[PDB]
DNA sequence: ATCGATCGATC
DNA sequence: GATCGATCGATAAAGTTTTTTTT
């Protein structure tokens, strides 16, 4: 390699001041991991070289690398190792990029595909959810003679250098090299590596709806694995590149396709649109913004910017989707710490319009729509072989409800299946199935969200409130709020109404999200012993006014009476449980139920 | 003559010196044929002790016996017994330890194998009471 | 042949017809905007020679192949190395024999064809320019695989103690090219006995891909060739086309010309539109005004708002026919397939409900599901037709509750959980209990329990049965017109030649004038509609005191406002007006008093 | 319903894969010609062989027949001869199986090409005969009658893939049968399943379906 | 825990906790051999490899060889000595999974004397030293680098039991 | 093919405790009938007609019909087998609620 | 990648 | 003519959730 070094060479002498600002930052992350480690009684090597730092003054070293970005990376790392050991080697892997910065028009949507950068530089977002196996692999083992005491040193080429066409060596351990020596190979001084395969759908509203969503596969390597959650709008970017024999095999590949894309890619970035940083200034803002004694009526009727009324609901909605805590107790089963609640309605009024916004302000939430089929909680056995001959249970849709929230529609309007499916896994918190498989117990924290209609028209007045819809009343008793939506003619109700359609043709957003999921990893105070006395006798009573009233109530719904209030003092961020939350807790149940 | 129960490879003989076992050509003119059938039989109702899985075997009809036997009813048989293989031939390649006399039966002169041997049975005339 | 060669190069860039030097004249124009490809029109060809057309007809892939080499080279010289070869387009119109020359002359012969096309796939890729190299001693060649007898048309070889096979496929410096295996159905009119329709397969270019959407006529040209895959008794083989030119019809990506346009303005311009399109429209239907107009405001449509914050307004409308047999209530629905863009008609039974939306199977490449069908996936922007809606009694409920007012759906089966996207505008025409009974005795029992589905619809008309014995001498005069004696014909060809609008002109139409305007209705208009509805809620509950009972809500009332957004679509005006907001009015007041009847 | 005459020939290829392999042959049927169903197989010297072919002796005489003053007094007199019986149903009945015109049109709505009678009988005079002796009359023809009519038999249905396939389209009777012959009388039990799926192959006639397959209309008038 | 086991903990020494499923039964594993020609008697002896091997000549000894008459060669089982195996799998204690992705199996295998005393449901941890294994099937058109690997027992510290 | 079950061939001689009594009862409220039926439990399919043992003591809690339990209304109105409860059972209980000013508050107490 | 069979060359 | 060696060709893969009528 003598002409093609050169200019490999002449970049050698170039990017040293664009590492001027990395030389610090390749050095300090791992003298703490001679530190951590050698005072026990942790981080890969990423190289994060800006795109600006390497255009701002080098045209020719930067036009290379998004044309024919495969004579030009093993340059870059071929510096950066010796750039390691001439700052530290005193104490007794190659250093492989990340490459972050901005590109100029590659944001290639995998609906369509390239037909000019083929094997070039492109960056690709969407969803996954194929998410398959884990396994290691070898780079080089180190065969040693037992006979004469020497060792042996060999490298195993694959698709994984990502650039060269290397003749590959398709041997496992070749044994007995040129010697009388019966070899032996020290695994523990051999070094591996892993992989694993996950394909990407389309992000479904930016594809205009001609097609069904197609999707790509890409192979990443150890840095970044167990990174990506099925359900995560991810955004990657690697090379681009084929592999395989096709077309021209040794016979009769007639009309088949023999060119695998695949994308062997770096810096898998997770996207929002848990990553939210804040300075001193917005954290402290919240703090005033923690201050006043109106702010559970303030972030209320600043939800839902299109619909009149409703403050028993909308303070519902808030107050369900934090979410409440769960003291598993020790040595003893841990008690429903979720909150699930119902709504039921006369049609057209709005019952099913603010299911739907709560998924943009999801935290990680992706709910279903609740079609008629077995997976709603299960895998039933789904594996496809698992690159031939491995089974696996792939999960359908609780994988992805953990620590989150759900919702699905027409409880009523279902077959039998869904009815026993969402009987186990509310009274457990759990499921464990052996389909064709092994029984396995994961977990998961999910809370539903219902939607049904009554049957009968307008008949919720004229005869009995209870057993209205009929389905069964064990997951009535596993539920507590069963809000029954009025819509009653009142001359200023509707007029109001018909000019607030009007004004929709044409204290915010990205701070609530952000007050939420901040507040939900503060202190819980749980204790007043004076608070816990005005609750009981707020449910004594309406214990003897239950068979004298509506609806008649059970002793778990005591177990409500304090997890609203949990939650309520949560939206205070405060470690003490005050007095003022034994009345919201009250009069929101009256509504409920009078 | 006497296509064995694998023999379909008359190789043996030529007239002059030619190249023998080279080639064959099924000629469907000169070699008459016959017709047969191959149906399975059951044990009769009154001779099981419980429901303990009847069991079985198979026959074959050579002759004019051919669609005589009508199937589901008590019938009566002549009665040579055969075994018969088959493993190993020109087209398609050829649990427990079913077989496991067969580790026994290898080392023909032809090709290392594992060939089993299956009990049969073979039938010349039917007659059928009730 | 080279001799051939010589004999194209010097024939595309001075064929001419009188001095205007057209195919220098678009190569140069097809070398600045980068699409590197010819339309040839081989009827236009012929003004050279009979032979060399000849020596085309009859044989094959061997002249594609000098004629793509040829206009490289001229393309080439055309400019004074980064130069791609080009591709072809080629298009006739002799005839088409439908889907029956089969075997007997027509193997590697020109032939043009006529189809409807259900069913593409994703893509792929094959090479067209290599870099080989050798184990033994790292030789390097380039083998250029240009056209098809599929791959194996020429295989790597043997030369450079050496083994064989000793040859790699690189990829550092390659080029490639997609392949569709889209599949083509029969237009479903002309093969008549008895018969079910058959199919065939055909792959493409990536210079002439992705000009398709399911649902669509199009005419096509192309080769016969004859691949053979080792995934059946004799050595036998498959068909299969070779495209070259989709020459068809419109799209049915909003480029075209100007022109097309020019006279829409200048039909535009006349403020005569609303009144002409009820007579131009159908051309067979006796009057049926108040129907008719809620038919060309149902093919427009509103808009869509993403308003700032999550949620969005269903901006589209959903009209719902019921009534008496023999008064045109399902011979109307096939006159709207032809005239939409997109239109499907699976008008009977409702179709195993859960197989309308989305199907899954196992299949049969890796035992895997995906999804494949559903007769909403093809139907955005577009209009659904179905019937029927009282003998389905099964699911049709449960499967078009979600599938509208909010259009977002999602399939919760074994593998995906996925929101695809949906705009769709659905349509039906059903039966009440047997008709006549019905409108003579208690006013309810036509959807025999749920008022749900009608709060969902809109726009509700009921039509009746009358003895009007005068207007009813001239329908009988009317049909023994159009039946026999087709004077029609020729009575809609001198009346419509300066005044009426022929049915292809609208689809022509439609397209266009949605596609560009993005209206918005007045701001001072809000007082006339607010004042409107307060009366109609006391219109209303002024009914419920007579022991009556069922249905008004408040999803009609924005539902007028979609309906004053349509005909604002139609005139393409941004703002709205007044005279414009009255008639939309008139036209549901017309259908306010029918729940009191 | 068809039946074939040929040649039969062997063809031992000596590999068979269900039974063992074994000294044995398969069976292959070449064919030379092939024709329809046949109806009333009573004869001796014709209506077995689909001749149909109006030459010489046929199409030059069948123009005096036609030219006759009182023809459609004597066909439709002399078409069902067993039964004597009152005239009006053998008018009504000769003329729904000579049906009309399928006139198209220019980018509008089509018109209905045929004409569909309904007879009404009391239980014991011929109306199960006049049917029956229609259907050899006819060039195509299908019987399915009474109880056992599947909803979606009559018309097309889809039957599921074998071990390697795909979901086809496999029709019944209906779109084979060009002029066929039901018998609606009153299987009540099934009134409220079938009857949804018959009166809309003429109202929205060429009516097809697409239950969880492809969307498509075939054409049977 | 099974979830951060991947990367250079490939021919080591590392406890994993979990619960004991999938228990197979107890089968003699081979470890020496002998062959009898019945000729000469010399017993032959080789080493075992992995989980399928081949037999050797017979025209290969020292007495019973290279003569015009050969012994035939075949296996005796009591002049070699037989051990133990039993293969499990392991899953995952429910909570020190992440919120994420199901839990992951691994196997196992016993060696020495420490069979028949493991038991489905079994609360426990296994120290163990790593080792990965070739599959020897299908090696071109699949299985290029890869390696399904598994651990090998060394210690079990069992818990939770008139 | 081997011998796969549930609890009553390996719960002789012990406690079965069951829950959840109108589930899956086309084959569960013939089969509780036969421990009760002196030792039948058998696998009488297609494999084999053997019969094992039985030996073990029921405990059953057959959860109620919709509401409470209508007292003035009859009983074995939410029960499902009358043939099991007359004779193949020996004795009963029941957990009745009535709204009780003083035993609710400690029971308020004993859970808060 | 390994094993078996067939063909060619040498003794 | 027979025996031995070398080269070329052939041999090993796996299944069990949606959807139809039916009782
Ligand atoms: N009570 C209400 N107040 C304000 N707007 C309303 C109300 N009810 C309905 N709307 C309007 O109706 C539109 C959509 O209503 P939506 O489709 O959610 O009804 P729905 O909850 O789906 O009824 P159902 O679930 O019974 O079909 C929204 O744009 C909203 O502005
Ligand atoms: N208003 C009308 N103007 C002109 N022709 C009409 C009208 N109504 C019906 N027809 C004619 O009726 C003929 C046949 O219609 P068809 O038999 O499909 O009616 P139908 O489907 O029974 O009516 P409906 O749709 O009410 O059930 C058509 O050729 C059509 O021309
Ligand atoms: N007018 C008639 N001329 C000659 N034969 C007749 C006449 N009426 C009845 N028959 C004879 O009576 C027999 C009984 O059959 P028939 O036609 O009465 O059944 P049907 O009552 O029409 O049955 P269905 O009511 O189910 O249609 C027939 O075989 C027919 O030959």
């Amino acid at each position: 390699p003598d002409a093609v070094f050169g200019d490999r060479v002449r970049r050698f002498q170039e990017f040293l001041d664009t590492f001027t600002s990395y030389r610090d930052s390749v050095r300090s992350i791992q003298v703490y991991n001679s530190n951590n480690a050698a005072n026990y009684n942790i981080l890969p090597h990423r190289i994060i070289i800006s795109l600006d730092d390497l255009r701002e003054f080098d045209r020719s070293f930067w036009s290379g690398i998004l044309v024919e970005p495969a004579y030009f990376i093993p340059p870059a790392e071929k510096a950066l190792t010796d750039l390691a050991d001439s700052m530290d080697d005193v104490p007794h892997h190659p250093w492989k990029l990340s490459f972050k910065g901005s590109f100029g028009a590659h944001a290639l949507s995998p609906r369509t595909l390239t037909a000019q950068h083929l094997n070039k530089l492109v960056s690709v977002e969407g969803i996954v959810t194929k998410t398959s196996l884990v396994r290691p692999k070898l780079i080089r083992s180190v065969h040693y003679a037992a006979k004469t005491g020497r060792f042996h040193y060999r490298d195993y080429t694959d698709a994984t250098t990502t650039l060269t066409t290397r003749i590959p060596t398709p041997a496992i351990y070749p044994t007995e090299d040129t010697e009388g020596n019966k070899l032996t190979t020290e695994y523990g001084y051999s070094t591996f590596i892993d992989h694993q395969r996950i394909t990407v759908q389309e992000m479904p509203e930016m594809a205009p709806a001609g097609q069904l969503p197609r999707s790509i596969d890409v192979i990443l390597d150890d840095d970044l694995v167990d990174k990506t959650k099925p359900g995560d709008r991810v955004n990657v970017v690697g090379v681009f590149k084929s592999l395989g024999a096709g077309g021209m095999n040794q016979s009769n590949s007639n009309t088949l396709i023999g060119f695998k894309t695949l994308i062997l890619g770096n810096t898998v970035y997770p996207l929002h649109a848990a990553r939210q940083m804040l300075t001193d200034f917005d954290i402290r803002n919240i703090n005033k913004l923690s201050k006043k004694k109106d702010i559970f009526d303030i972030l209320s009727q600043s939800l839902a910017p299109s619909i009149y009324g409703h403050d028993h609901i909308k303070k519902a909605i808030l107050l369900m989707l934090m979410g409440g805590v769960e003291k598993n107790l020790e040595n003893g089963s841990h008690l429903r710490g979720d909150i699930n609640i119902l709504m039921v309605g006369d049609p057209s009024t709005a019952k099913s319009q603010l299911l739907r916004f709560v998924l943009n302000t999801a935290s990680l939430a992706i709910a279903t729509t609740g079609r008629g089929s077995s997976g709603v909680g299960l895998t039933a056995a789904v594996t496809t072989d698992r690159e031939t001959g491995e089974r696996r249970l792939e999960a359908g849709a609780m994988v992805l409800a953990d620590r989150g929230v759900v919702c699905i529609d027409e409880f009523d309007k279902m077959t039998d299946v869904d009815r026993v499916a969402i009987h186990e896994v509310m009274e457990q918190q759990t499921v464990t199935i052996a389909k064709a498989g092994i029984h396995t117990t994961l977990n998961a924290r999910c809370s539903v969200i219902a939607a049904a209609n009554p049957v009968f028209g307008q008949y919720d007045v004229n005869r009995d409130p209870h057993q209205n819809i009929a389905l069964p009343d064990s997951l009535l008793s596993r539920f507590d709020l069963l809000f029954v939506v009025t819509d009653d003619i009142n001359e200023i109700r509707d007029r109001s109404i018909s000019e607030h359609v009007l004004r929709t043709h044409r204290v915010t957003i990205p701070f609530l999200r952000k007050y939420v999921q901040y507040a939900k990893e503060r202190v819980i105070p749980q204790l007043t012993q004076e608070a816990i006395n005005v609750i009981v006798k707020n449910y004594t009573d309406l214990r003897n006014d239950d068979n004298t009233k509506k609806s008649p109530i059970t002793a778990r719904t005591l177990e409500t009476l304090i997890r609203l209030a949990t939650a309520h003092a949560k939206v205070r961020l405060s470690k003490t449980v005050n007095k003022v939350d034994a009345k919201v807790a009250a009069n929101l149940l009256r509504f409920a139920l009078l | 003559v006497e296509q064995s129960f694998k023999y379909t490879e008359p190789t043996f003989c030529p007239n002059p010196s030619c190249e023998n076992r080279a080639f064959w050509t099924l000629n469907v003119t000169r070699s008459r044929f016959l017709d047969w059938q191959k149906v399975r039989i059951q044990e009769n109702a009154n001779e099981i002790p419980t429901g303990s899985m009847p069991r079985t075997l198979d026959v074959i009809l050579r002759g004019d016996s051919v669609e005589r036997a009508k199937p589901g009813d008590r019938c009566k048989f002549t009665g040579v017994e055969i075994v018969v293989p088959d493993v190993t031939q020109l087209g398609l390649p050829g649990k427990t330890t079913e077989g496991l006399n067969s580790g026994v039966t290898g080392l023909r002169s032809l090709g290392v194998r594992d060939l089993t041997y299956k009990i049969s049975f073979l039938a010349c005339h039917v007659i059928s009471i009730g | 042949n080279t001799e051939i060669i010589k004999s194209f190069k010097n024939f595309i860039l001075e064929f001419r017809l009188d001095s205007q030097f057209i195919y220098r004249d678009q190569l140069r124009n097809n070398i600045l905007v980068k699409n590197y490809s010819l339309t040839v029109n081989m009827e236009h060809l012929i003004g050279y020679n009979e032979d060399i057309y000849k020596k085309l007809s009859d044989e094959p892939s061997d002249i594609i192949p000098l004629f793509e080499t040829a206009i490289t080279q001229v393309a080439k010289r055309i400019s004074i190395n980064s130069l791609p070869t080009f591709q072809l387009i080629l298009n006739s119109n002799a005839n088409q024999i439908p889907l029956r020359d089969l075997d007997s002359e027509h193997v590697s012969k020109i032939v043009r064809l006529s189809g409807i096309i259900i069913s593409t796939s994703v893509l792929s890729s094959r090479a067209t320019y290599l870099s080989i190299m050798c184990r033994n001693c790292r030789h390097t060649t380039s083998i250029t695989i240009n056209n098809f007898n599929t791959g194996n048309t020429v295989s790597l070889p043997r030369s450079c103690n050496c083994g064989p096979d000793p040859y790699i496929i690189i990829h550092e410096s390659s080029k490639f090219i997609d392949q569709q295996f889209l599949k083509l159905q029969e237009i479903p009119e002309l093969v008549p006995v008895g018969e079910m329709p058959r199919n065939l397969t055909m792959t493409c270019d990536r210079y002439l891909t992705n000009k398709v959407i399911p649902g669509t006529r199009v005419t096509i040209v192309g080769i016969y060739s004859i691949y053979n895959s080792k995934n059946s008794g004799v050595a036998i083989r498959t068909p299969y086309i070779k495209i070259l030119g989709i020459q068809s019809d419109v799209e049915t990506v909003t480029m075209f010309t100007e022109e097309e346009e020019e006279e829409f303005l200048q039909l535009s311009r006349n403020p005569k539109l609303y009144e002409i399109l009820t007579n131009s429209i159908a051309p067979s239907i006796f009057g049926n005004e108040d129907i008719k107009k809620a038919i060309v405001c149902l093919l427009m449509g509103g808009s869509k708002k993403i308003l700032p914050d999550g949620m969005r307004l269903r901006g589209d409308i959903n009209v719902l026919l019921l009534g008496d047999p023999g008064t045109a209530k399902s011979q109307l629905l096939k006159f709207v397939e032809k005239v939409s863009p997109i239109a499907v008609y699976t008008s009977g039974k409702g179709s195993s409900a859960a197989g309308l939306t989305a199907s899954v199977q196992r299949d049969p490449m890796t035992r895997e599901f995906y999804l494949e069908g559903g007769a909403m996936v093809l139907a955005d922007g577009g209009v659904v037709c179905i019937d029927e809606f009282d003998k389905m009694r099964d699911e049709d409920r449960v499967a078009i509750h979600e599938a509208m007012e909010q259009q977002t759906i999602s399939i919760a089966k074994a593998g995906i959980t996925t929101v695809l996207n949906s705009r769709t505008s659905v349509l039906a025409a059903a039966n009440p209990i047997y008709g006549r009974y019905d409108d003579l005795k208690s006013p309810g029992d036509n959807i025999d329990f749920q008022t749900t589905i009608l709060s969902r619809f809109d726009m509700i008309f009921i039509v009746k049965d009358d003895h009007n014995e005068e207007r009813d001498i001239s329908i009988a005069n009317h049909v023994i017109n159009i039946h026999t004696g087709n004077a029609n014909a020729m009575q809609n060809q001198q009346e419509e030649n300066g005044s009426e609008i022929s049915i292809e002109k609208m689809k022509r139409y439609i397209t266009y004038c949605r596609l560009k305007c993005a209206p918005r209705l007045s701001p001072q208009a809000a007082e006339k509609l607010s004042s409107n509805f307060v009366t109609i809620r006391k219109q209303l509950l002024i009914n419920e005191l007579e022991s009556t009972e069922r249905p008004i809500t408040i999803r009609q009332l924005e539902a007028i406002i979609r309906i004053t957004e349509s005909l604002a679509k139609l005139e393409l005006s941004p703002i709205a007006q007044e005279r414009h907001v009255d008639e939309a009015i008139r036209l549901f007041q017309a259908s306010t008093m029918d729940a009191a009847s | 319903e068809v039946e074939v005459t040929g040649i039969y020939k062997n063809n031992y290829d000596g590999n068979l894969n269900a039974k063992n392999g074994f000294p044995v042959f398969a069976t292959i049927i070449e064919a030379n010609s092939i024709k329809r169903r046949e109806g009333n197989t009573a004869n001796e010297g014709e209506e077995g062989l689909d001749v149909f072919s109006w030459t010489e002796e046929e199409e030059r005489e069948f123009r005096k027949i036609s030219r006759d003053r009182g023809i459609i007094d004597k066909i439709i007199s002399s078409m069902a001869p067993s039964i004597y019986g009152h005239r009006d149903i053998k008018t009504a009945v000769a003329c729904s199986l000579f049906g009309g015109v399928p006139k198209n049109v220019n980018g509008k709505h089509s018109i209905r090409g045929d004409i569909n009678v309904l007879l009404l009988g009391d239980p014991g005079t011929a109306k199960s005969q006049i049917l029956k002796y229609v259907e050899k009359t006819a060039h195509r023809a299908v019987f399915a009658t009474g109880q056992g009519a599947s909803a979606v038999g009559l018309t097309a249905s889809v039957r599921k893939d074998p071990i390697t396939k795909e979901w086809t389209l496999e029709g019944g009777a209906l779109v084979l049968a060009d002029k066929g012959v039901c018998l609606i009388d009153e299987f009540d039990k099934m009134n409220d399943q079938d009857r949804t799926s018959i009166h809309e192959a003429m109202e929205q006639q060429s009516i097809s379906i697409s239950k969880a397959g492809i969307v498509t209309t075939l054409q049977a008038r | 825990s099974v979830r951060q086991i991947k990367g250079d903990f490939l021919g080591q020494l590392i406890t994993v906790r979990g619960i004991i499923t999938r228990v197979s039964d107890v089968k003699p594993a081979v470890e020496v051999i002998a062959y009898t020609c019945d000729q000469c008697g010399y017993e032959v002896f080789q080493e075992v490899n992995s989980r399928t091997f081949t037999p050797l000549s017979e025209c290969t000894s020292e007495e019973c060889s290279q003569n015009q008459t050969k012994g035939q060669l075949f296996m005796s089982t009591r002049a070699s000595k037989f051990s133990a195996f039993q293969e499990c799998k392991i899953q995952e204690l429910s909570q020190q999974v992440p919120v994420g992705h199901i839990p992951r199996s691994l196997n196992i295998h016993v060696n020495g004397t420490l069979v028949r005393s493991l038991s489905p449901g079994d609360i426990v941890d296994v120290t163990g030293i790593f080792l990965p294994a070739p599959y020897t099937g299908f090696k071109a058109l699949k299985a290029g680098l890869l390696t399904e690997t598994y651990l090998e027992a060394q210690f079990v510290r069992q818990h939770k039991k008139l | 093919m081997i011998l796969e079950g549930g609890a009553l061939v390996l719960a002789d001689n012990g406690i079965c405790c069951i829950d959840e009594f109108d589930k899956m009862d086309e084959s569960d409220r013939t089969a509780i009938h036969e421990v009760m039926e002196q030792q039948t439990i058998s696998i009488s399919k297609a494999g084999i007609n053997t019969t094992l043992n039985a030996r073990t003591s029921i405990l059953a809690a057959a959860n109620p019909l919709y509401g409470r339990y209508n007292p003035r209304l009859s009983p074995l109105d939410n029960i499902n087998l009358p043939a099991a409860l007359l004779s193949r059972f020996d004795i009963l209980f029941l957990m009745l609620d009535i709204p009780s000013r003083d035993d609710d508050e400690k029971l308020a107490e004993h859970v808060t």
